[PDB]
Parts: C-alpha cells; structure tokens; sequence
C-alpha cells in the first residue's frame, strides 16, 4: 500500500465496501480510517479481492499468499489404460494385457 | 459545450516507453468506474495481438533436448531464453520474420547479435542468449510470428527446416491490468467514481494502443446486437 | 449457509423500540451516529428493521445489489400475504427453491 | 517428452494438502487482487 | 462475406409480451460472454432511468408510523403500495410530477382515482392503495420523479411540505437481469462462449427496448477516451 499511496491512488468503492462487511464481521476495529483497517485486515493474513469475471469485489476479506507446492509422478497405471478386445490367457479364458 | 456535456471523462494519460501506461477518466456517475475498467481488463488481456517465438533451428542440433558444446546453456535453457525475446515489426506486410544470428568463440550471445532486418525492431536487446566459451560455434534461425493468446509448440509444430523444434507461442503483448475507483469530489454531489486503469506491456504494442484496441473489440460487440431473430 | 445466516454487532443503549414511538426515533438516529447498530438485540425490531422496510420480492434484492442492504442483514419485507422480517439470503433461497420447481407456494 | 501441467495432474504441499487440478482457468477471470496481479491457484478452504 | 466475419454473432431473440424478454447470442471468443453479459447487466439496472414514488403527504398525518381512521391500511403500509406504482411521463420537461387524489367515505382507493396529469399516464390504475370504511378522508399528494438505481429514503429526504415522508426510490423499468455462459460446440475448437442474457421489465419499456439503451450507454462512454490531456 505504500507504493499504491505514491503512485497516485487511494481505496475503491470496494475496499471501502469490503470493509464494511469486515467490520459487521468483527475483522476490523469500527471506527478507524480504511487505510488503517486494511493494515489491521491484511496483517490478520487477508486482503481484498475483486472476482475478476464480474471486477466485483469477493464479499470479505481473503488470505493469499507464497505458497510451495509441488508436481507429483504419474506412476503408469495413470496412463489411462482402456481396453476394447484384446489376448486372453491360455488355461484361463480371462482378458490379458 | 457548457453544463451537463463540458462536465465530461476528462480522458488523462500518463506514459513512460511502451511498456507502462496509466489513464485517468473522470467523473462518472455511480459505479462506472467498475462497469468500464473490469471488461477492458477482460478484453487487455484475452484480446489483443502480439509477437513470439514460433520456431528454432540450431544447425547441428536434431532434438529439443541437446546440448551444444563450448555453449552453457542446454538447447531447452535457451529455446526458453527465446520466449523472452520481445519484437516489434511495423506493418501487416511482416507476418512471419526469421531473425538469423552466428556468433563464435569466447563471446556472450545476446539479442542484439541478430542481423538487422528492415520493419523490425528489438526490443530486448541485451537479453542473454548463450555463454560461449572457446570452439564455440552457435548458428540458428529463430522464427517469429503474429498471433494471439497462447499457443502451445505442440498445437502449431512449425516445420522451417526437418531439424527445427518449435516453441511455445507467448502473444498478449500485454502484461497485466490494474484499475482503481477512488472516490472524486465535484462540487455538488461527492459520490463518484474516477476510474483509472493501468496497464503494462511487454513492448510490441504500447499501453495506448493496447486500450484502443480494447475499447474497440467491446464497441465491435455491441454492434453484434442489431439483427434480431 | 452463509447466504441465509444473520447477524448481530453491539449492544450499548437501550434496545426497547417493542413500547416508545420516542424509541423509535431516538434509536434511529442513535444508529445513524455510532452507537446503535443495524442488527441490535432489541426484541421487536432493532434499528435495522425501522430503516428499510421492502415491498416487493425483488426490492429487496436491488437494495442489496446497490450496496444498500447486506444478504445477511435483519431486514422486513413483503411477501404474498405477510410482512415477514427476514433476511435477504433468506428471502433469495426462498426463491432458488420456488424456481427449482415452479409450485412456488 | 516435455511435460506441461495439465488438469489430469496431481499437485501437493509439503503439509499433505494432496489434489488434483480440475480447471486451468484463463488469467481473464480467476481472482486478481487490487493491483493487477492475480493469483495462480485457488485451495478450497473446507480442505482445512 | 464467408469465413471469420460469417462466423459472426448470431443474434436471436424470444420475447414474449414487453416483461420478458431472452436475448442469445453465440459463438463468443474465450470468456466472452461473461466480458459482455456482465457490463450490460449493470447498466440494464442502474442506468434504463426510471420513476418511482419519492415524497408522500397525507393531510393530517404528521409521522410515517402513524394509522388513519376509516382506513384500515396504516399509513406504512400505504407508503409501501405506493413504491408498487408505476408510473410513466413522456419527456425531459417532466422531472418531477406531482399526482394529487382525494377520496372519502365507503370506497375502495385504487390508483386510477389520482386525478390525471397532462404528460402523464399511470400504468398501475387498478393497484390497491386502500380500503376506505365510513367518514373515511384522505386527501394526499404523492411526489414522482425521474431517476436511477435504488435511493433509500434517508439519502434523498424531500421536502415538498412539512410533514410529508420521504419513501424510497425503486428508479428501473427493469426488474431483473440474468446471463449464462454455457458452452458450445462450433467445429474445431469445443472452447466456445455462448452469452444468452434473460431481462424483465415493468412494462414501460420493452427487453428489446432496455437492452438496446443499454449497449448504447456503453458505447456512449467508450467514446469518452478520446482527448488525451
């Protein structure tokens, strides 16, 4: 926020209203200006977020952050395996791949 | 005008390069700001055209997955340093360029290293390529196209020459989107929304027309809505 | 869930409007400065009843659109033959089930 | 063989958050935080 | 014209009555329908200005909580009808209009009664404002106005006479809108936006109407990015 100060802007009519829902919610000390509820508000790990298909806001303030996650193996079976027709075993008469 | 019209989107800009653009329009009435900035936002993203990488072809290198000698960089690391490489031709007449560059020996490879071509521009000048040590020799031939959106190496297989591997294609020019609707006194009522939306470019296009496009393919839509059925 | 639920911020000054047209007032504009809420325990109807009453269905909701009215507030309205003092979540299921199926009542 | 994520895929924390991705959504629409910068995956709470 | 431009939105309507009225229109880019629906949406609701009740006088009730005798309705209760009115002028020149009416005795009070105003019509004559016993005199004066959105009582507070109420303003011909993006299948590519956008209106315009004012106002304010400063 302190960039978002210099570079020339302040708070949305959705910060704002995000606010107003946070403090009816008990996330924010009623009673002090958005630029300090949103320290309170961020510092208790969330921030605003607009939904990004309507630009509205998200109801309620929403964690986010760094997170580590990894990519796991596809071990064979995870090839999909769909079989049609196909061998068969020699004494028993079952399907065989 | 004097009153209701004269009182209009006072349309503000403020541009450093081609890659950053802020613009201000206010007033607007009540929540327009966001009724305007979110579907540009949209379309800056999603819509507009740009140029990327489509093809590679190192001369003695087969596949994809080689590695060239007296060249640090394996043949994957540098494909990929190509996908930052940002172009800009001037005209439609440019839908397909080839940049070339060889360079030998003990020289660092960067993007200005191309030879020159006529309509284009690079942007990305000293972007790294390639360490080369002693021995070294790198010849290749990286195609670049006009496209858009995202399209992966698999979906377009270029073929320039047998031995070339294609490259994922990385076209929005544009970077990311950002817009703000901070309240704005005029005189007599306070509510009103000043919208100002900022937006980042890679360097193809620039942010101005970036939103003209924009505003363009949503003004082209709304067209859409004249024959009834 | 979160739709349908209500909610309740501070109880400071008295909560009687059920008795005083002096309640009803006082009260009002208590809640209009800082010290009674929208959503007071305050039996008949806290200060967030006496401020919007809706009449149609959808009123309701536009309130709500506009940034009015909360989904989750106290909020009275007029349904087909009832002043019903229900939230707007409330009210909006209401309808999702009644269009799910048609036979609305 | 190159392998890019695909919603087959299976990615997991070192916490155990174990799942499988369902929809690459494109940056256009998914969450976007004041400044422009969305975010690249969204964890489902109730999972908690 | 044949291949990119063909494929073009089809633009197809079913509209029953002048309340509803659905609006299809595919096939749409990627996410597409949502970048359009979206914007249309809020302005079919705030922006289609519209008339609602905005004061009310009754002549000797001072308080809105108050109850008339000879009236069953209580004076809420009315104030509440009253925002069920629609109304409907026929130009600029009528901003606000107020509709005056006085009924005694064992009649039924509906809004037919209020005595006509030259460039105005009422389109609700039979709603029921209420039931008149014996020696039941009511005499009020209800204030019209032309305006946008929702505006609660409290932020407009009139002031036509000293103990008239205020009522809140309901401004849309427009009662709802609603879009769906489903996905549809046009060849090659599944990936396929299909915006179909579902409005109701009161009666004093039409869907088709609305809509068309609508992406008119969009375009109006696409407009307004044209002088750089």
């Amino acid at each position: 926020f302190g960039k978002r100060k210099g570079e020339g802007f302040g708070v949305d009519k959705r910060e704002v209203e995000v606010l107003r829902r946070a403090e009816k919610l008990g996330l924010v000390t009623p009673g002090k200006t958005p630029e300090e509820q949103l320290k309170e508000l961020f510092l208790q790990g969330k921030v605003v977020l607009y939904d990004g298909r309507t630009g509205e806001p998200i109801e309620g303030p929403i964690v986010v952050g760094q997170m580590f996650i990894m990519k796991l193996y596809h071990m064979v079976e995870d090839k999909m395996h769909a079989r049609s027709t196909g061998p068969y075993s020699l004494i028993t008469q079952q399907p065989l791949g | 005008m004097l009153d209701s019209k004269l009182k209009a989107p006072v349309f503000t800009v403020r541009t450093q390069g081609r890659e950053y653009g802020e613009f201000v329009l206010e007033p607007l009435e009540r929540g327009f700001g966001v009724t305007l900035g979110n579907p540009l936002r949209r379309i800056l993203l999603s819509s507009i055209p740009g140029t990327a990488v489509t093809s590679v072809y190192i001369e003695d290198v087969l596949h994809e997955f080689s590695t060239i000698p007296g060249v640090k960089e394996d043949v994957v690391e540098i494909i990929l340093n190509l996908k930052e490489l940002v172009v800009r031709f001037l005209n439609p007449s440019l839908q397909t360029v080839t940049l070339l560059l060889k360079a030998e020996g003990p020289k660092e490879v960067k993007a200005r290293d191309f030879l020159p071509v006529a309509d284009v521009e690079i942007m990305n000048p000293d972007l790294h390529i390639a360490t080369l040590e002693e021995g070294g020799r790198l010849n290749m031939e990286v195609r670049v196209d006009r496209g858009v959106g995202y399209v992966p190496a698999e979906k377009h297989g270029i073929k320039d020459r047998i031995n070339a591997i294609p490259v994922d294609a990385v076209f929005s020019p544009v970077r990311r989107v950002a817009f703000q609707v901070e309240d704005t006194r005029l005189g007599q009522r306070t509510d009103l929304d000043k919208l100002t939306l900022r937006i980042w470019t890679d360097g193809s296009v620039t942010p101005l027309e970036a939103l003209n496009q924009a505003v363009e393919i949503l003004r082209e839509h709304l067209t859409y809505f004249s024959n009834p059925q | 869930y979160y739709i349908t639920q209500v909610r309740k911020e501070k109880k400071g000054a008295g909560l009687e409007f059920a008795t005083p047209e002096e309640a009803l007032a006082a009260h009002e504009r208590g809640e209009v400065a800082l010290n009674a809420p929208i959503k007071v325990a305050g039996r008949e109807t806290s200060v967030g009843r006496l401020k919007y009453v809706f009449a149609n269905p959808d009123e309701a909701l536009l309130a709500v659109a506009h940034g009015i009215v909360d989904l989750q507030d106290v909020v009275t309205v007029r349904y087909m033959g009832k002043r019903l003092e229900t939230s707007p979540g409330r009210i909006l299921f209401a309808r999702i089930v009644a269009e799910a199926v048609e036979d609305e009542k | 063989q190159k392998r890019k994520l695909q919603v087959g895929d299976k990615l997991a924390n070192r916490h155990g958050n174990k799942g499988v991705v369902a929809k690459i959504l494109p940056v256009e629409d998914m969450p976007h935080l004041p400044d422009g910068t969305p975010v690249d995956v969204i964890l489902n709470p109730l999972g908690v």
